[PDB]
């Protein structure tokens, strides 16, 4: 009777069993098969591998992502995704329990017509739902009226509700997200004169920059100070045992999502979309959404990042006003566990979609519930 | 004509390090898929024949249709030797430090255990009192007189020193205990 | 059923019955003839004599090897060993067992060719395998990762190995060999002033080469204390009963292998060469390669040498990171004994090549199987 | 002596000799500099491009339009369209000649103070009059009694005008325009899932628009027939070659324009405020407006809305009154043709007002002489 | 007063006047010390020796390159290259003229300081500009919108340029070059079975590999029909009289730079990144630059890659567009060309930075003008 | 001042001044002690007799060469020899000039220790150096290119020079001499049975090889036609009126030399070593070794030599490659020649070991100056 929440995510993919507090499993998204022939007989191998698998085999592998920014590219990779979460890591059948599915606030109606098929046909499920990320982010925190920020893998996007309704007009869209972080500080290491290149260099980049990195509070004034002193440098050693020394990347990356013109992307940084995004509310609302903002997902995860944030927006001043930021703790989880909170409630037994009725209505109906 | 029991000693070094490893399992260290102990016991049975059933993860399912002819032994002895991935369904033991794997910065976990040791023709399992295990033929190791208890069912093959063990079976913190790096 | 394995090897042959794990014969794989008429009537000469006939008669004869590092030169006399094999030693025909064989990991292709077409016209045996030296190897240390060394009697050759897949590109090559070592050895013992010449009397020196040599911890240091100290000092006595001192020379030896610039030979001393192997791999599997390291065949049976080498890529120090070798007994017959189990395994039915497969195809399908 | 006729337009602008039938020159009304370095030596790059160079070099460039729907926003630069008009797309000399400028019928009157203000101090100009587009508007017909429709590229608005007496209570403005269509369009390009974002792909949106798209009498049996029926579907490529393929979009833009509901505007649907506008006149005068009602303007463009606005207000019934709308071909020009033919009368030698009136006066005697 | 034009290469080294059309001086990059005692009195041997004298001792010596990919690792001998290049090849003292310095696309800054802080020090030169090489590439046909392929000894990279602007994101850098495709002709050269292995053979394969070898139209065809017929084969004499003869090998080697594949390299072959590179630029820039495409440098100068790329890029086909190749004679010279031109133009009088000015500054000035 | 040059030969010993251009002495380096008793009395009979005078007095002795091969047995004897050398045959001083001293390329350490000891101890000399024949013959003509072929009474050795280097590796010695041509000849004339046995009759051999006999160039059709025609036979009349005549004989001695076989040593004929040694040259300088080759020395002397050394290295054929010999007048004298001026050379002031010097260092210094 448990449902069931599943989380698509250009980064990260989570399950959950309704009542949990913690995801079940969080594993990389990533689909690998093998670069060389194999030499041992009785060696057995596969045909492909899949999440921590893949981590262990690196070196030997190539490597794929089926997500992007929201879009999805390669169904049957897909597939094979979905078929090992369930079956080696939850243990558990699919036709048991209804399903739970998310989608990012603006995406092309046949990625959902697929889904849609593919959870009724592959895995006898007996009902699925679709389901819209800041809300679900939302939910983390339940203000009836909220304004919603959300950064991952693939997508940043906005989304201000109020009294439970969202805005169409108000939906803004920016495709700048860790992937451009990672070519960014690519370029950049190369600027001492590390080689780094293929996928599994990649994931060493992407670990270095979850540890080492952090925000400035004034560009040019640190800047300016880490041209003088050593203090700023940070030393690091790689599974190699080779050894790396950082300086000014150290803030330059964060920089990224203040000033676009760094990667020659060129929707505004973040708090200007933000704020442009508020100028298109009424003249009331403005105050009421400055009074409160919310944020969610990896790229926030950052020190500091709130601080600037909140800098940036006073000088920006849309008016003499107080300003404050919602940035809790635990965020990158906080999209599933607001997914499992609102998986419970009873009227989701009003909403879980039978096969039945889908095969009466057809796909078109699963698109009617909402935009 | 005889019940004889000789122990042995054994070393894992695995990154569940030990506070933790003793934190999150209650039941020690398994397999990532593991067989039920009844599958498991039907399992090694198959090398004595009565092979006309299967109930167990399609993959090995192929890898024993593989191994038509009867010395099974062999052949299951090298594939749990390369065969590496999560698929595997069994733990692996190493009796010298020396493990053919991460080997260090691990910690290393010490096991010990009493048990009863055969040698295979391909139709019974007959007494070693004498070990035998220079010679580079593998051997099967029981907790019992015989296949049914089926608590344990561990194997060893290498050559003599570099020799190395491996279960189908749980190895539950009742043996186990923190070793020294 | 039984498949028998035969092996060629550029100083000893050894023969074999599958499921065997000590080979039955070992004999030096040499072909020769008298060097002088002969007189007694009715003596019932043969016309040539081969394997341990030469030691008898030794100085009466003339002695050529049909190997050559890695290649093989004089099809007849190289025919004439495989002759000799089967009928006396082991006295057992062809066609009733599949019979193997064993190449060294880079030699040009008509090699394989002129094997495979001899084995299957002159021998009409049932089957016939043709496998990679460095790789059976690795089946007697039996471990799923490890680095192969391999330095025989007239090839240094390195292939890594991960998890069951080979890695072409970082397979290294050097023609430094165990003959080489015996006419460096010849020029060391001409200082003292002994004269040896034409082969006969080279081998006699190499008695001498396997008894008495070994491995310097430090060389400066220990021929530096070796001029001041008899106590290295050894003597030894010819079968003429002459007898033979010997001082500095004794360690002189092992040097070349770690310095070929006493010879003047150029591409680099094995550790050098070997630490280029790993660092030629990509930046994931460095670390695990440390972690396991094997040495096979005759050249590497001195003393300390292992000792040696560890030091060696230590002062290298990839990095702060553990090293160590894997340096069993019985090193020698490893090759050979890793041969045995292969037969004994069941899936090879199904990659023994048929006669009748061989008539259809033709011989360039048996290259391609592999390298 | 020959005065010139100027035009204002937040995408065209059209400058004008009295007596022609055709306006001299047209082109987009936008201002671009440059968003890269250069690195080529002696390119001579300028500060700032303006107009079709600009379209040229859509893409190294970053715009702006220097106007909003009736306000200008930084007015040097609007000064350089001018600096522009004149002296490169007219040749003409402007002190030579009286001048006349044009605003939209309601607008803050410090944008005519600066008008004012800069024409007289940086072009030197005789003589100087100010014209207002409703009326020039209805002069294309010259019909004594008339309610006027433009819509462009920032506004859309209404004049009732009866015997050449103006009714400043019923003049009505509205701010709905094809940008709002453009950002429309936009929403459902993504529909279908192409990318479409940044100025220079909002300029092939804006082509597109004009090309692909066309009115519906009816949105619901359209949409009906629609979501049926191939038929209806256009495909079209764009300048990179890449293609694109339009469905329900075609007819679903227009109609935006009845029901701003759809893009979250509030304020109703353009015909029901004509229809507001013309409901506080007197039931006579109402009569003959409904007789007969002039429309003019590039959103008049579209294919059949004569027959949209027709039945719209026919279903509002004002009465059972016969209704028209007369829709002449080179509607776009009628503005500037209007201000060419009333810049050739006679009376028009009162209207100017002379520079040293103004710099008696000041700015407010132009403002007195109208709204 | 003639300034100075001088190149940098990892095989060759090309120096200039201003106003020249033709380098003056051309040689390989080799720097060689003696391998051997030497025993003849009163010979007076040098320390080492540099280019053709390099060339010419060949046999003696061992050798070296001081420059990895776009990396220096030796500041001495790259310095005595210069100073044999100064004083031997064109016989001019270094103080008398401005000096002009060349750069791969993206390279650590310690290459520019080390070049900027030696030149003044060392060469006491009055002043000196840093340039880079696509961009003199393109002016050696002046397109003002261009993308240029450069491949040099070591290092493959792309750069679009358009109307004389840079976009410094689009820049790919390819770590695939001629060094790679020697070291592949070894190791097949080796399938075939002749001894190649230590430096100077390797100079002797590197022309081989001029002369002999081709580009394949269809790889398939080619090689199927190089199965079956001899007549593709060709045979070439080396210094030693010994002769060679080539099959396969003669396609097969360039087929490396469409896939790395089959040397192990991933990073894709280099159409594959040229087509993704204009695909990284805006959608309205990709027509004109299908429109024109240059190609630079030793690595073009293989019969036929014109074609190939050509159907490549053209089956890749963005779209039906047409696609064209500037594949001007002379070639190789014009990385120097350009610079030659560019070095004439009066506007660099401006862009020579004094050693005056590099004393007062330091040397952040001279890096910060660019990259 | 002026230095003296000292040979040491198993045959002929030389004595020089630095400036001369022949030898001041030459005398057979024989040594000899009566076998009889002597009979006059009071005649004062000698110990012993030299050179000449040991010619004068053949009959009554009994007779020693001091020296083999290379090697010294009697170290007192060669100090009388020595001893004798210095006062009688030059008439000159020993201590009065530093000594030049020469080595066959590869010999125990023993002889130049016990050399150095004895002439610093017992002569007293102010300087000394040591010289390897090899390179002073190659002094004779000067060419900075060499390979050099010398063959004496008891050795026979080979080194190639090339610019100034010697190449350790490649050096080659073969103790092939003639008197073993001496041993052949005296069994083929016991085989027609003339008698000849004792030193003195060995002599006698000596001459009649010198004068007689001649070089064939081919074996087989020589032989065919001395068996059939006297007229290559030759006659000769002994000290003791008795006359010879000689017949296969006078050819069949020197093709010994290219065909060990024929005394049943192995060893190749000289031609095939040097060859050989070729061929152990690295692949880029063999071709200028063909290019310049020197031969020097007795067994040179015979008629014809390097038209059979021609068609043998042509027949073994290293390449179609030009190949020649420099076999100039006076070969014999050109070792001493080439000593002479090499010592006459200023440089030579740095090569003189003075006695000062070896009482401080001791001999091993001597050895360690070179090989
Ligand atoms: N972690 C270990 O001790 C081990 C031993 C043998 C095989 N694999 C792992
Ligand atoms: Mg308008
Ligand atoms: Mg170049
Ligand atoms: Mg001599």
């Amino acid at each position: 009777t448990t449902a069931l929440v599943c989380d698509n995510g250009s980064g990260l993919v989570k399950a959950g069993f309704a009542g949990d507090d913690a995801p079940r499993a969080v594993f990389p998204s990533i689909v690998g098969r093998p670069r060389h022939q194999g030499v041992m007989v009785g060696m057995g191998q596969k045909d492909s591998y899949v999440g921590d698998e893949a981590q262990s085999k690196r070196g030997i592998l190539t490597l794929k992502y089926p997500i992007e920014h929201g879009i999805i590219t390669n169904w049957d990779d897909m597939e094979k995704i979905w078929h090992h979460t369930f079956y080696n890591e939850l243990r558990v059948a699919p036709e048991e329990h209804p399903t739970l599915l998310t989608e990012a606030p603006l995406n092309p109606k046949a990625n959902r017509e697929k889904m849609t098929q593919i959870m009724f046909e592959t895995f006898n499920v007996p009902a699925m739902y679709v389901a819209i990320q800041a809300v679900l982010s939302l939910y983390a925190s339940g203000r009836t009226t909220g304004i919603v920020l959300d950064s991952g893998d693939g997508v940043t996007h906005n989304v201000p509700i109020y009294e439970g309704y969202a805005l169409p007009h108000a939906i803004m869209r920016l495709d700048l997200a860790g992937r451009d972080l990672t070519d960014y500080l690519m370029k950049i290491l190369t600027e001492r004169g590390y080689s780094f290149v293929t996928t599994a260099e990649r994931e060493i980049v992407r670990d270095i920059k979850e540890k080492l990195c952090y925000v400035a509070l004034d560009f040019e004034n640190e800047m300016a100070t880490a041209a003088s002193s050593s203090s700023l440098e940070k030393s690091y050693e790689l599974p190699d045992g080779q050894v790396i020394t950082i300086g000014n990347e150290r803030f330059r990356c964060p920089e990224t999502l203040f000033q676009p013109s760094f990667i020659g992307m060129e929707s505004a940084g973040i708090h200007e979309t933000t704020y442009n995004s508020i100028m298109k509310c009424d003249i009331d609302i403005r105050k009421d959404l400055y009074a409160n903002n919310v944020m969610s997902g990896g790229t926030t995860m950052y020190p500091g990042i709130a601080d600037r944030m909140q800098k940036e927006i006073t000088a920006l001043a849309p008016s003499t006003m107080k300003i404050k930021i919602i940035a809790p703790p635990e965020r990158k989880y906080s999209v599933w566990i607001g997914g499992s909170i609102l998986a419970s409630l009873s009227t989701f037994q009003q909403m879980w979609i039978t096969k039945q009725e889908y095969d009466e209505a057809g796909p078109s109906i699963v698109h009617r519930k909402c935009f | 004509t005889n019940l004889q029991k000789k122990s042995f000693t054994l070393y894992r070094a695995d990154n569940r390090s030990f506070e933790e490893m003793q934190s999150k399992f209650p039941e020690g260290f398994k397999a990532w898929t593991p067989l039920d102990t009844k599958m498991a016991r039907q399992f090694a049975s198959i090398f004595i024949g009565q092979k006309d059933t299967s109930n167990l993860p399609k993959e090995t399912v192929k890898n024993i249709s593989t191994w038509g002819a009867k010395p099974k032994l062999k052949d299951l002895s090298n594939y749990i030797k390369y065969t590496k991935d999560k698929s595997t369904v069994w733990v692996s033991t190493a009796i010298n430090t020396e493990a053919g794997g991460q080997s260090s910065g691990a910690p290393l976990h010490k096991i010990d255990m009493d048990l009863y040791e055969f040698a295979i023709d391909g139709q019974k399992l007959n007494p070693l009192p004498e070990g035998r295990t220079k010679n580079m033929v593998p051997s099967l190791l029981l907790d019992t007189p015989q296949i049914e208890t089926s608590s344990i069912i561990a194997l060893n093959h290498g050559p003599v020193n570099d020799a190395s063990i491996s279960f189908l079976t749980t190895i539950p913190l009742k043996n186990v205990k923190p070793h020294k790096r």
